[PDB]
């Protein structure tokens, strides 16, 4: 296995998560590897 | 020179309420269906500690067992994991959880599954030939129709771009067929497969995902310190980065306060090496020694969500904070970076994948692109 990413707070400010990771109960399969996980706005 | 399994032994026999604890970890597991038998329902449950260390010591030389081909419709969680079959239920148990929180049993532990990790990178299978190892994962059943469309098709989950065939998706040595299960030399090569080149692309994004892995958690505005036992498991970056025992690291959990961690969580069946998240300098890289089969209460006998037929699958935010782990915190405030600040990455071991392996590309002073190989979870301690 398992894993966390830790992201500072002014920067998650500037961040959009894709929505199958901020709201973790929705995903139904894995994410892929080196795909999109947060873009900056 | 000693075998580990032996040393543990002697740990176990030689200290009176290590001596207690080894029976009433077993003692504490109801007699009654279903756990007469362990959570694969294929064996009867190990009720002592003497045939604990027996198959302990008969592991070192296993891979594990795909038992599902023969077996499909038995429960999977433990599909990679031998170790923990056995212990499963006795890691459920109050004394079962004090004996897996022992800072001396986990250094047995410790020294057992590097032992077995040794066998599972040996090609020739402690002595029998060049091709012992791959035949070891023949023998076991890897190269089934069930075992590798079941790889395939975890593969292709997580992408629109689906490829047929296991060769499309995972590279593997010359001459690879499912026949010869793709002539990897050992477990340790197969469990560590890396991606044909395109078949993974890198984002555009700042940010891309480190492990093909499913998510667990978000939490927001996180806390320098916190009661990580309490029910939802609240995270406690002072004890999950280690700050604990490296002062070194107490500015990075500082610099989180009230930053987010978001935690993923990889099968067995998946890719399990890691890619940088971010493009940046490395700034601290740990390793951190911990647990392997610690679980929490309410994962246990009587608990509000156990006993867990897979420990420690749902304790994972709890085991962030006192398992075998690593640490990597990154600044991508450098050019090149996206200039988001400091990003952590905590690999995190469960059970016997339990090895946290930082590849070279990862020392302090270095810089990592976005979308890199820079380490991976072995099967091992």
């Amino acid at each position: 296995x398992t894993h966390c990413l830790i992201f500072q707070r002014d920067a998650v400010k500037k961040l959009q998560f894709i929505p199958k990771a901020q709201y973790p109960e929705i995903a139904t399969t894995n994410l892929a590897v080196n795909s999109e996980l947060a873009k900056l706005t | 020179v000693e075998n580990p399994v032996e040393t543990f032994r002697k740990l176990i026999e030689n200290d009176s309420t290590l001596y207690m604890l080894a029976h009433s970890m077993f003692d504490e597991v109801p007699e009654k269906a279903p756990y007469d038998r362990d959570p694969t329902t294929l064996k009867k449950q190990v009720r002592n500690y003497k045939t604990m260390l027996y198959l302990f010591n008969t592991l070192l030389t296993e891979v594990p067992e795909y038992f599902l081909r023969d077996n499909p419709n038995v429960p999977s969680g433990l599909i990679g994991f031998p170790f923990n079959i056995i212990v499963d239920w006795p890691m459920g148990t109050p004394s079962g959880r004090q004996f897996f929180l022992d800072t001396r049993v986990n250094k047995c532990l410790k020294d057992i599954l590097n032992k077995w990790n040794e066998f599972l990178k040996d090609p020739t299978a402690q002595g029998n030939g060049n091709k012992g190892g791959n035949q070891a994962l023949i023998d076991a059943g890897w190269s089934s129709d069930a075992a590798v469309e079941q790889l395939v098709n975890k593969a292709n989950e997580s992408t629109t771009d689906k490829k047929k065939t296991f060769s499309e998706i995972f590279q593997h040595p010359a001459n690879g067929t499912q026949e010869n299960f793709f002539n990897y030399a050992c477990w340790d090569n197969f469990f560590t497969r890396r991606f044909k080149d395109g078949v993974r692309p890198v984002a555009d994004a700042a940010v891309v995902n480190a492990c093909e892995s499913f998510p667990l958690s978000f939490d927001t505005d996180v806390s320098r310190r916190n009661t990580f036992w309490l029910k939802g498991t609240p995270y406690s970056l002072h004890d999950m980065l280690g700050a604990t025992q490296d002062e070194r690291v107490a500015s990075y959990v500082d610099g989180f306060v009230g930053g987010s961690v978001y935690q993923a969580f990889l099968s067995a069946d998946s890719y399990h090496c890691w890619n940088a998240p971010v493009t940046g300098k490395v700034v601290y890289r740990s390793l951190i020694d911990g647990t392997y089969f610690a679980e929490t209460a309410a994962a246990g006998f009587g608990g509000s969500n156990g006993p867990d037929p897979a420990g420690p699958d749902v304790s994972q935010r709890y085991i962030t904070h006192i398992a075998a782990r690593g640490v990597l915190i990154v600044d991508t405030n450098v050019t090149g970076g996206a200039k988001i600040g400091l990003v952590g990455f905590v690999p995190v071991g469960m059970s016997e994948v339990s090895t946290c392996d930082w590849f070279d590309n990862t020392e302090e002073g270095k810089t990592i692109s976005k979308g890199d190989v820079i380490g991976a979870f072995h099967s091992g301690g």
